[PDB]
RNA sequence: UUUCAAUGGCCCGUCUUGAAACACGGACCAAGGAGUCUAGCAUCUAUGCGAGUGUUUGGGUGAUGAAAACCCAUCCGCGAAAUGAAAGUGAAUGCAGGUGGGAACGCCCUUGUGGCGUGCACCAUCGACCGACCCGGAAUGGAAGGGUUUGAGU
RNA sequence: GUAGAGAUUCUGACGUGCAAAUCGAUCUUCAAAUUUGGGUAUAGGGGCGAAAGACUAAUCGAACCAUCUAGUAGCUGGUUCCUGCCGAAGUUUCCCUCAGGAUAGCAGAAACUCAGAUCAGUUUUAUGAGGUAAAGCGAAUGAUUAGAGGUCUUGGGGAAGGAAUUUCCUCAACCUAUUCUCAAACUUUAAAUAUGUAAGACGCCCUUGUCGCUUAAUUGGACGUGGGCCAUCGAAUGAGAGUUUCUAGUGGGCCAUUUUUGGUAAGCAGAACUGGCGAUGCGGGAUGAACCGAACGUGAGGUUAAGGUGCCGGAAUGUACGCUCA
RNA sequence: UCUGCCCAGUGCUCUGAAUGUCAAAGUGAAGAAAUUCAACCAAGCGCGGGUAAACGGCGGGAGUAACUAUGACUCUCUUAAG
RNA sequence: CGAAACCACAGCCUGGGGAACGGGCCAGGCAAAAUCAGCGGGGAAAGAAGACCCUGUUGAGCUUGACUCUAGUUUGACAUU
RNA sequence: UGACAUUGUCAGGUGGGGAGUUUGGCUGGGGCGGCACAUCUGUUAAAAGAUAACGCAGGUGUCCUAAGGGGGACUCAUCGAGAACAGAAAUCUCGAGUAGAAUAAAAGGGUAAAAGUCCCCUUGAUUUUGAUUUUCAGUGUGAAUACAAACCAUGAAAGUGUGGCCUAUCGAUCCUUUGUUCCCUCGAAAUUUGAGGACAGAGGUGCCAGAAAAGUUACCACAGGGAUAACUGGCUUGUGGCAGCCAAGCGUUCAUAGCGACGUUGCUUUUUGAUUCUUCGAUGUCGGCUCUUCCUAUCAUACCGAAGCAGAAUUCGGUAAGCGU
RNA sequence: GUCUACGGCCAUACCUAGGCGAAAACACCAGUUCCCGUCCGAUCACUGCAGUUAAGCGUCUGAGGGCCUCGUUAGUACUAUGGUUGGAGACAACAUGGGAAUCCGGGGUGCUGUAGGCU
């Protein structure tokens, strides 16, 4: 007879290789953020880079 | 369902990119032009011996269909299409 | 006999508390949330909009995005042999801060204060917690507290 | 081992219980009369049917009436059959009572002279019930919860006013006027 | 090696949750007997060359003896540019960019699970450039300005 | 009724026979719609048929021969040397899918990145969430048996002088305070078990820079920069970890404990957790796939588990106190 | 010795009297043309007549008894003919 | 003079367990060469890849107002004219 | 006879006479029934999540230009006391009234200066892009959430609006059709028809990740299946029969001479049924005949007990399967 | 300390009955020309301060109904783990741990933030 669903071995199979955790990354893509926030952070990060470059060049 | 003969809604036309007055009509299928490439290929396939060459719909069900409203701009002549839910009777005005 | 509706089997999960219906307290809207904050998800039955799924009810996560009236609680959910990142947009009515984080912040502040104080005093600081130690040796006295002998009670009818 | 299956709007075809009356004797009794109580209680979890309850009720009523008269017993059947045990029709079939250990099945209150009569009556009534049952001489005054010594001390003080079979008992809660007017002999101690 | 005694030992293969099965095949022995070749594709490995790579479609030493080995020219195949249905257009603001981790190396502190400086590979991320799309857009052209986007790109 | 032509019964003989249809007795017909020789004609979706799908060379509900053809088969059978290192699944989704495939999972091989930052089928601390066990019905809802009082207002009958918009007590009804018993699709409460998160260096405090976002506003958000705290780097325990590429088999499961549903029940069917058999030998239960103990290279010595010590059978016809005659 | 009733249905037959409809081909108009739009046409067919020693019918059905079903019962329609 | 069917190996029973009726396994009853003629209780005896049923995206004979066609037949147009 | 017919080509009708092919799936065998085939609510679901059955109680393929959106005002269902008329609390007042009403359609949850009722204005039921949740393989479809870029509605405004308070109400390839633009192509160069493309939708696929599809075989065939029925064993007893317990009783009069209700504890089952563990490369299948053996739940024969003149007859009663039937 | 305005927790704050409230504030209250809306200045509006603490409001008092908190109930019910434990079974006991509800009794009957007025 069909429809033989069971969950006896599924937990054991999952724990055989364990429950893997996602790789941790310092930076996450800004596509998940607000559009206005991402657009402004682009200019804010850009200006920060020029300021650092100017400071290093002057030093 | 009852839909008014006229409604004010956004017009995607280039000359009028704002909310304008649109006249509402129900969309209907065209007259099924014979010069279409698919029709010509079907006729060429059907010619000669071999009988029916493509599936022909026999079962008929689900008389209710999605309602399509044609919105026509007053001055810009722009036409826009909207999709409604499935209803048995459609009445304008 | 099984349905997969969004709010299936949420009869008691999404119920308001007894004598807790009606107006929603307005301090929830005045609470401020920031990216990186650890918050708990508790679905409010009165606010139908912005409702998270029943799985995330009672879970805890980290906010990555903040909008006008919602947050970006990030959860890890088991789908088999791995965790997946779930990004739920939840209105602040279903979101409250985790008191553990406030306790952890106070503990960190106390630890740093003790560290500076011990550095000034030139002694040990003992900033690391420990489990419950075994009981030490005491000298329990009996004056005015003479022991009382107990005996098992005989069985008797109590009806 | 089945889940409880009471008569609800989902299944309204539950047949009527065979046993209709539950109390036999002086239902309009008094506080002074019937000072002793005898209980027949099952010693395990059974599924006594309403048909068995009917037979035990008939046997107990007839025996008590013929051997002690109308005015020497107030037997009542505590068991109320609500669970349904299904039987295939040749689907609810009948009503049974779910009783655990220590749950009173039959409770009779008589006088001190009728202790042996009540013991004999509830001993003969055991054959009409599935499983094992025990008979205990209750230490409480009638069907009330208070024990013998507590009840007599309460009666001596004057804190009990009979009202039909049961009675009203004084409590240190409520307005003083509504209790002082009702109780003339209540000695409110000023402490 | 044969035999005796003690103890243990069910008939192999197969389908099957389960075979000693009253499930199937098998009386015995010898010989034969079943994942091979080809046109492709994908991963990995080895070899040669390397922004190139592939002599054998073909021609010559070649008659002696030459189905081999060796030599030789122009096409062409793949790669060096992508994107769009197409008309078409077609990849450097910079050290061919910034950030974090990061091999190896160098310099110190003193023994450290130590600091400083660059930083190969790889991953994550913020940008820049090319094509397409959506824009404003100051006869034909889309030069500058853009974008919540899109490509198997630089 | 003989010859000839047939084949009713014995359901006889035989039934690896004399015989791939015969033998014996019996029986039908026997001068015509009779039997039969030779010649000739009709050929396979055709012939022929007093019609049985009958006959058509022992082959007929479509003859035989050769080729297409080594036709296809989700089905059955088989599939050939050794030893080492590993080692499953009968589960998710989709498919005119249910004896089959694709997909994910379980596995092997090839590796690569790195090795002190981080992990964990675990506990502790701190902080969330649940509505099952239990409990309650004089608390909401439903179900449930019977008493006491109010209810001079028809919610039922006559009577008091036919007589009453004046009354009685059985009739029902409402309310009040005790009182009997329940709820998987009731609940104020509410466990145990299970479950989410965190346990500082990518850390804590001040200086300062960017922005086209935001604020009345350098206001704030985010990203940063430079300096102080690097000696319990902030619970216990343990342990090297992670990421790729390709591919095999599997996609019928079953048993036991506990929690259950459907069933009168079932060595029944269907769900949840764990341990097993499948793929697990060994000691024990006289025997046994799952039960108890225990997981296995080849041996020596010692000691045990579960289980036993009258004989079979290795081990006390041991010790102490009682019960039992079947 | 009889072969009774039914042409409602499906068959068969007779109608060309509908022109209700139509293919190919031909005709008229528009267009620059492919082409489009209009009328035109035989047969078939829709009706009409006949036919049962043609197929067949001589009662169809609906809600329903202590598993269920039921057809006890509750009732209608007979329809071509009973 | 002289076969054949059949043949995993073989052949005494009871009970137990077991793929739920064993010749083999466990516990018992027991057990003595080599043979002849019968016999039909067993070997779930032999034959024959169940002919009953189910599955197969396997067929065939037959039927019809199944789908797609077709010989024939009827009518019309064009040519012969 | 005669430019008719015949013949040749094309076209319409008819054509099981003949050919080819189909005639779904799940299923306690199959068929029938039903859709558990695409779905939602409560429960089974054993307090994270997940969790099956042809388990239970029920709903769904619609409906709404308002029953969507905004704003303002009011508070409901019931109860008591009054106003007429005659029951009609129709209707009109004053108080009580935590929602016992309503919220389109099933259920659950939510809602009281509202999410309910009334009034005013409107079409955010609009265009576009990315992100996210559920079913999930983290594919598709469907449904949903929070934002961003425009145009708007409403309100004084803060704000609220990308359909229905939330949980159901739906659709790929190919083809056709519609909308769209100073869009591209018809490849020798142009113009106009026509055709083909890019982007956004709809047509129907309910077997709902989507074939175009009637039966029979009592002449039958093949590959298999004990994954699957009849049959065969084995297990179970819904039913029936049988054996004890309690004693209200009947038995002129005595509760068990003997019957003996209602219940209760068991045994058997030769009644089919339940499941599908063995058997489909094969266990010959009812009855009758013949023959042997075994059990007692004893018809007779042997010996006993119970009541009453005896003699019969009853409990066949107690042992008893030796011997007959 | 009292009052007003805006609130936070949202009944130790609600409902009921009875005693008190100096000043200020609040409220009750006096009118309809204007803005505004009703059958009705009842409500919503505007313009006011003659009159009143009587209603609202605040506070205190109930062996008050509820609500909050703590103990009894009770380590009782229940439950994780274990046995070649008992019992035919239902169930029960024990061992290593966790641990209620309800009833009853005792106590209580709002606290608090900002800005301003008050013999
Ligand atoms: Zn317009």
């Amino acid at each position: 007879k069909s429809k033989n669903h069971t969950n006896h071995n599924q937990n054991k199979k999952a724990h055989r290789n364990g429950i893997k955790r996602p790789q941790k990354h310092r930076y996450d893509s800004l596509k998940y953020r607000d559009a206005k926030f991402r657009r402004n952070q682009k200019f804010a990060n850009r200006g920060t880079v020029e300021a650092i470059r100017q400071a290093k060049a002057s030093a | 369902v009852n839909i008014p003969k006229t409604r004010k809604t956004y017009c995607p036309g280039k000359n009028c990119r704002k909310h304008t007055v649109h006249r509402v009509t129900q969309y209907k299928k065209g007259p099924d032009s014979k010069l279409a490439q698919g029709k010509r290929r079907y006729d060429r396939k059907q010619s000669g011996f071999g009988g029916q060459t493509k599936p022909v719909f026999h079962k008929k069900a689900k008389v209710t269909k999605k309602v399509v409203l044609r919105l026509e701009c007053v001055s810009c002549k722009y036409k826009n299409q909207l999709v409604l839910k499935r209803c048995k009777h459609f009445e304008l005005g | 006999p099984h349905s997969y509706g969004i709010r299936a089997r949420t009869r008691y999960t999404f119920q308001r508390g007894f004598r807790e219906h009606g107006q929603i307290r307005l301090s929830t809207y005045l609470k401020t949330y920031k990216v990186g904050d650890i918050v708990d998800i508790k679905v409010n039955g009165a606010v139908q909009k912005g409702m998270p799924h029943k799985y995330y009810h009672g879970k805890t996560g980290v906010v990555y995005n903040v909008t006008q009236s919602s947050v970006g609680v990030l959860i890890y959910k088991v789908v088999g042999n791995r965790y997946m990142e779930k990004r739920v947009n939840v209105r602040i009515e279903h979101v409250k801060h985790s008191k553990c984080r406030q306790d952890f912040l106070d503990r960190v502040k106390a630890n740093e204060a003790k560290r500076k104080e011990a550095k000034a005093q030139g002694k040990t600081v003992q900033l690391r917690r420990q489990p419950a130690p075994p009981a030490t040796a005491h000298f329990v006295s009996t004056e005015n507290n003479e022991p009382v002998t107990l005996h098992p009670v005989a069985y008797d009818t109590t009806i | 081992k089945n889940k409880p299956y009471p008569k609800s709007r989902y299944n309204r075809a539950v047949p009527d219980s065979k046993i209709r009356i539950f109390d036999l004797g002086r239902k309009r009794a008094g506080v002074d009369e019937f000072p002793l109580c005898i209980h027949l209680v099952s010693n395990e979890y059974e599924q006594i049917t309403s048909e068995a309850l009917e037979a035990a009720r008939i046997c107990a009523n007839k025996y008590l009436v013929k051997i002690g008269g109308k005015d020497s017993f107030h037997l009542r059947v505590r068991a109320h059959p609500f669970h349904v045990v299904r039987i295939n029709k040749m689907k609810p079939n009948g009503l049974v009572a779910r009783v655990n250990i220590g749950q009173i099945l039959m409770s009779v209150r008589t006088k001190d002279s009728s202790r042996a009569t009540a013991i004999e009556a509830l001993r003969r009534c055991q054959y009409k019930f599935p499983g094992q049952q025990r008979i205990i001489v209750s230490k409480k005054w009638g069907f009330s919860q208070y024990a013998r010594d507590e009840y007599i001390e309460k009666r001596s003080r004057g804190e009990i006013i009979p009202d039909g079979c049961y009675a009203k008992f004084l409590n240190k809660r409520g307005s003083l006027q509504e209790k002082l007017d009702l109780f003339p002999e209540a000695s409110f101690n000023l402490a």
